[PDB]
RNA sequence: AGGAGUGGAGCCUGCGGCUUAAUUUGACUCAACACGGGAAACCUCACCCGGCCCGGACACGGACAGGAUUGACAGAUUGAUAGCUCUUUCUCGAUUCCGUGGGUGGUGGUGCAUGGCCGUUCUUAGUUGGUGGAGCGAUUUGUCUGGUUAAUUCCGAUAACGAACGAGACUCUGGCAUGCUAACUAGUUACGCGACCGGUCGGCGUAACUUCUUAGAGGGACAAGUGGCGUUCAGCCACCCGAGAUUGAGCAAUAACAGGUCUGUGAUGCCCUUAGAUGUCCGGGGCUGCACGCGCGCUACACUGACUGGCUCAGCGUGUGCCUACCUACGCCGGCAGGCGCGGGUAACCCGUUGAACCCCAUUCGUGAUGGGGGGGGAUGCAAUUAUUCCCAUGACGAGGAAUUCCCAGUAAGUGCGGGUCAUAAGCUUGCGUUGAUUAAGUCCCUGCCCUUUGUACACACCGCCCGU
């Protein structure tokens, strides 16, 4: 029915929903540009001054985020939001130039397309975490 | 053994009327759970149990916290003799094969 | 009225596990084989069954309606709330506790524990079991509590099939320096699945399959149906 | 009793002579 | 190579002699110390009192049936509260009394016992028949010089061939709805209003025919692709690809340790076990008493940060129970609880979009032991006590006694959320998030286990054997 391919960064998912529109963007009820702690913002700056202002003219793009953590739900977000411009842009106008912008984002950064697969591990018993157990008493 | 007996009677012949019964062991119980606002001393009834399995009426067992009784022809009668029961009461238990 | 599930599992086990190891202290002398217990609509029920079909049953019904009673009057039952259904016996896919039964009261009659264990052995190899270990544990020859494990057969510890492919028994013989317990486990036969076996194939042995054998064309050979 | 196993696990103790023995009458009995 | 790097400083129930009767053991150096899944006056003491019942049935002795635990009131009185010793008095209605042997109260006698399951050698890769070959035989080969592999994993050589358990495959688990099984109760762009006049409210409306986090099927990756190395076989490395080119655990040999558990259990090695007391009935002093004295338990330890809050993020821990009773919306007095109806629910309904944790700091502390951890009371239970469990005060440590501690990619640590006692968490522990990393693609050095060859007068097997005065 639909394809909707998302984005995934730790545990934290964001969807852009993307449609017809004017080009700009928001990020859950609100524009970009406006991250509380500011420091990874370049970050979510990032698509724009890689793609170009010319290819996000003509897009409304919703983002949704949920999941813990400052940082993860950033490198989620413009995720999503590149995925969800290659998505719309390739199944309607053109497939050279989406050739030329996946390339562009690939040489990048291949996690604008493809998400990332590691996650947390499961801690097993007899130590403080996963891995690390307890002091041996000696 | 030390229950005055007019509660061994009371036991016994609900014990007949009924067939087996059931038994918690503790001393910490203010009031019997199934013979609730009488305020009997669960102790005596106790010694009571002990005794008859002694006495070598009634199989005793010892079965984790919850005791029951070990019914049988030998122990039915011994308890109609020992009750001076009527030669008419037959259990509810039998009814109807 | 309503209830959850996980709460009332749980006190369904203490059931289920009262109700056991109750009926392990007694029935043993009896040759009870395979018992359970089941659920009706606000009705639960408990069920056996063995060789000793009407032996079980007991005479007079007096183990049934004194165990009955006895539940009945443990386990918050209301009156009446327990019957016993019947069944019947498959096949030999579970056969352990009728030579246990057999060794166990011979032993309490005057026997020796090991020719016992060789009787029981040659039995269940002969009714098809995979494998049987009996550990008897204790003193047999001298006062060193050696824990005698007999083995015969093939035995695995290793994979998901290895869940279900173990029956385990318990008893004890007497003697009067010390007690001889006797565990004995015995591995399930797959190729007698009879349902319980799985019904897939061993997962490493890729089963294969016998080719069939037909005339390799020379000259078109043509037939009409 | 047993002599074919009352031989296996009694060989090297005290009773080693007599489950022989027995074995052996098992055995050949004449 | 490297991070805590412990112990260094006050910092668990257990803990060594432990003065008194006692602050003892039932485990004793990878097999004693989060040990019997203990928030210690108890069931959150086994060592302690005395009132609390004196388990004796089974041959029979005593007046050859009334020898009273069960009945409290200013003098008796090892608590006046027991009819337990004052000349004194008593609450059932046949059953207290003493005895070869039985009964047991099993926290106190042993474990150099198994009710059976655990732990472990060990998760290192080992183990074993059959038939055949060698040997008089015990035995040996198969099970190996070699390469390879996480692996006795394969290939290869080959008097061995063919098999079995173990390894592996197998199960679950993050990657897998890029398509299919389809509930407003959790979420799902369309639908004039609210907002300034065309763009944010999760409070509202196509009953949208489910892409999300809710999941049953199905799919995908295999050293098949390429290049290279290899005795060019098993295989190995790199590269192109792909969500993934090794994710974690689960199951885990044959045989044994003279291991733990009878303290999970009335079967079981037992002199006081003739019901003389460890609890029945009391809980006082303390394992909270002090000296190297074995115990991860030690948050924090300061300008990276302590203050105050402007602040912005899934635990996917879970939280209303047949003899169950312990999880504040709507308004307020308050430093907590306390509540007056009142914690929306037997649960994805009610806690909820569970705003908990490094952060643009929202006054201060620009180099120092300082702002940096830091004795009375108002009130869960029968009793705050050496503050077990809230209010004001009289603020060692320098990266730290010589220190048989873990760890190689979401991983070490920080921090946070909870579950074990639940009368309200746990200083540990068990699950889960968040922040999140520097060296590695190696080797036997110093540590352990394993294999081959070799020697042996050892076989209880070097903690052996043995010679001499």
């Amino acid at each position: 029915q639909s394809v909707q391919v998302f984005g995934r960064k730790k545990t934290a998912t964001a969807v852009a929903h993307c449609k017809r529109g004017n080009g700009l963007i928001k990020v859950n009820g609100r524009p970009l540009e406006m991250i509380e702690p500011r420091t990874l913002q370049y970050k979510l700056l990032e698509p724009v001054l890689l793609l170009g202002k010319e290819r996000f003219a003509g897009v409304d793009i919703r983002v949704r985020v949920k999941g813990g953590g400052h940082v993860a739900q950033i490198y989620a977000i413009r995720q999503s939001i590149s995925k969800a411009l290659v998505a719309y842009y390739q199944k309607y106008v053109d497939e050279a130039s989406k050739k030329e912008i996946k390339d562009i984002l690939i040489q990048y950064d291949r996690t604008l397309l493809v998400a990332d697969p590691r996650r947390c591990e499961s801690k097993k018993f007899g130590g403080p975490g996963a891995r690390a157990r307890y002091q041996k008493s000696y | 053994m030390l229950m005055p007996k007019k509660n061994r009677i009371a036991i016994y012949e609900l014990l007949f009327k009924e067939g087996v019964m059931v038994a918690k062991k503790d001393v910490h119980m203010p009031k019997h759970p199934e013979l609730a606002d009488k305020n009997v001393p669960n102790l005596h009834v106790m010694k009571a149990m002990q005794s008859l399995k002694s006495r070598g009426y009634v199989k005793e067992q010892f079965a984790w916290r919850h005791f029951y009784w070990y019914l049988t022809n030998e122990g039915i009668q011994y308890l109609r003799d020992y009750l001076h029961l009527p030669p008419e009461i037959v259990p509810a238990t039998l009814r109807r094969s | 009225v309503q209830i959850s599930k996980k709460r009332k599992f749980v006190a369904d086990g203490i059931f289920k596990a009262e109700l056991n190891e109750f009926l392990t202290r007694e029935l043993a002398e009896d040759g009870y084989s395979g018992v359970e217990v089941r659920v009706t609509p606000t009705r639960t029920e408990i069920i056996i069954l063995a060789t000793r079909t009407q032996n079980v049953l007991g005479e007079k019904g007096r183990r049934i309606r004194e165990l009955t009673a006895v539940v009945q009057k443990r386990f918050g039952f209301p009156e009446g709330s327990v019957e016993l259904y019947a069944e019947k016996v498959a096949t030999r896919g579970l056969c352990a506790i009728a030579q246990a039964e057999s060794l166990r009261y011979k032993l309490l009659g005057g026997l020796a524990v090991r020719r016992a264990c060789y009787g029981v052995l040659r039995f269940i190899m002969e009714s098809g079991a995979k494998g049987c270990e009996v550990v008897v544990s204790g003193k047999l020859r001298g006062q060193r509590a050696k824990s005698m494990k007999f083995v015969d057969g093939l035995m695995i510890h290793s994979g998901d099939p290895v869940n279900y492919y173990v029956d385990t028994a318990v008893r004890h013989v007497l003697l009067r320096q010390g007690v001889l317990g006797i565990k004995v486990k015995i591995m399930l036969p797959w190729d007698p699945t009879g349902k319980i076996g799985p019904k897939k194939p061993l997962p490493d042995h890729v089963s294969i399959v016998e080719p069939k054998d037909e005339i390799l064309p020379t000259t078109p050979i043509s037939e009409q149906k | 009793t047993d002599p074919f196993e009352d031989f296996e696990f009694n060989c090297n103790t005290k009773y080693s002579g007599g489950v022989t023995r027995n074995l052996m009458r098992e055995l050949n009995g004449g």
